[PDB]
Parts: C-alpha cells; structure tokens; sequence
C-alpha cells in the first residue's frame, strides 16, 4: 500500500487501483483578503423613493 | 514560483494576484495562516477534481476492505474530526467579519 | 431489471456492500435549503 498524500489519476489507475477517497483535491485560487467597499451609493439607500 | 511558501510571500507584498495549486494542501495552508489574510475562491470551484486515496496493487484484494472501512468513515463522521485537525487552522475562510473603513 | 445506473447517487457503505462503485463524476455536500426571508423594519412608528 501507499497510504499517504496520493492524488488519484487516471495515468496511475491503469498501473495501480486505488481506493475510494478520502479527501477531495482540485485546482483552486488564491486572493488577498478584501477590505469591502461602502456601497457608494449609500446616501440614497437608508429610505425609500417612496419616502 | 518554485517553492510554496515563497510564493505566499511574492502574493502578501503585491508581487502576485493569484496562486493556483491543489485545494486539498492549498486550503489547509489557507485556514492555518496568521492573521487571516489569504482567502481562497476554491467554494466548489474547484476545477477537474480527483481526490487522495490508498494506493493498491491492481490484484491486492484489499480493495474491497479497504474501500467498504475508509467508507465507513466518511458514512459516519470520523474523518471530519481528523479535518478539525492537523488539516485545520485558526483562521477562517467564511468571512464572519465586518469592516467599516 | 437493468446493469448500470446512470443518475445523482450518493456514494454510502450501506450500499456498496452489495455493488461495486466508481469514482464520483462530481463531488457536493448536504447544505439545509431554507426560504429566503426578506428584510423588512418593524418599527411600528416614530413613537417607538
Ligand atoms: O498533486 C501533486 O502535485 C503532488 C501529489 C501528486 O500526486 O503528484 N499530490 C499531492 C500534492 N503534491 C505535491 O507535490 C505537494 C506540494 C506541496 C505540498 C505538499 C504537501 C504538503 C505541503 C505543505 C505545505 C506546503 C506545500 C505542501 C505536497
């Protein structure tokens, strides 16, 4: 056995078989942390056209 | 970048926008991170995803054992603990928090 | 009645101790779906 961090692939499936997984692994992103905008059209928002 | 945490670094001073790598040792390096401040876009985005698994010998005929006990596992909620661990981190990648600039 | 299902079914141990799987064509999770509420102030008036 090869108990460790062993991605499945399909070029490795055809020499060994594998098990079902455990943990999922993909093709992420990363990103700085956002400091968030204030709506800039905030001075309208707290009412209602109506009012 | 030819090594991982060097490219952290070349991503916290504004030298990069992005690192793309496998979500399975880019999230852990996400969530144990001081401060926070590395947030990733990987929320079921992840894209052509294969996950770990025991490797065998094509023949072994432990699949079988193996499979129906590493089911059980994931069936019941054992290997959610082994995640609140080691492949765990204090900070969150939820936001849970509220900034006024 | 038929050899191959082809259809959302999630993978247990229950059931593979009767069949044989294959690896998952897509991975999700179980979230609670609930109505969306609208946000709307009570304040029954100035007064309050
Ligand atoms: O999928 C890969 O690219 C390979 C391999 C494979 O099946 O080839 N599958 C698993 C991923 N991996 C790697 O080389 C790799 C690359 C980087 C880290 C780690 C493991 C732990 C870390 C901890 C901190 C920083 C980086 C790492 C493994």
């Amino acid at each position: 056995m090869a108990i460790g961090s062993l991605t499945i692939n399909e070029e490795r499936s055809e020499i060994v078989d594998f098990s079902v997984p455990f943990v999922e692994t993909g093709i992420s992103v990363m990103v700085a942390r956002s400091n968030g905008t204030v709506s800039p059209s905030a001075f309208l928002e707290p009412y209602s056209p109506a009012v | 970048q030819p090594r991982v945490e060097e490219a952290l670094t070349q991503l916290k001073a504004g030298k990069l926008d992005a690192f793309i790598y496998d979500a399975a040792v880019l999230n852990y390096m996400a969530r144990k991170d001081e401060g926070c401040k590395l947030v990733t876009i990987g929320s079921g985005k992840v894209f052509a995803t294969t996950g770990y698994g025991i490797a065998l010998h094509k023949g072994s005929r432990w699949k079988r054992p193996i499979d129906l006990a590493l089911l059980q596992f994931l069936g019941d909620d054992e290997i959610e603990m082994l995640e609140r661990l080691w492949l765990s981190g204090i900070c969150h990648n939820d936001k849970i928090e509220v900034m006024s600039s | 009645q038929a050899d191959m299902i082809v259809a959302p079914l999630t993978i247990n141990n229950e059931r593979a101790q009767y069949i044989e799987f294959s690896k998952p064509f897509k991975y999700q999770g179980l979230t609670i779906l609930v109505k969306k509420e609208i946000p709307r102030s009570t304040l029954d008036s100035f007064m309050q």
